[PDB]
């Protein structure tokens, strides 16, 4: 009663706001036979969201 | 946009005109250098032969 725990109101996010994300489960057949190795952008190592 | 599609099972490989029709690797083409700088690391292997 004499002194109250003041709460933390003003809080900040410098990172991006979201709440979901996209996780892979099973990887792709990055080497295979019917398709050449150079179709895939992972062969040239370009990242992608 | 320029979308390389490989010719499956001996077919001709394929890039797409901006008009919509897919076009094979011949003739007289008009790039911008920004379009080359998009994917030059892919385009060297796709075009240089």
């Amino acid at each position: 009663l004499l002194h109250a725990d003041t709460p933390r109101l003003v809080t900040w996010d410098a990172g991006l706001c979201t709440s979901f994300k996209i996780v892979p489960i099973v990887p792709a057949q990055v080497p295979q036979d019917v398709l050449a190795y150079t179709f895939f952008t992972s062969s040239y190592a370009i990242q992608s969201p | 946009d320029c979308r390389i599609s490989f010719g499956m099972n001996g077919a001709a490989p394929m890039i797409r005109d901006e008009t919509g029709m897919m076009v094979p690797f011949e003739g007289n083409w008009i790039f911008p250098l920004a379009l080359w700088q998009m994917n030059t690391r892919y385009f060297n292997q796709q075009f240089d032969a």
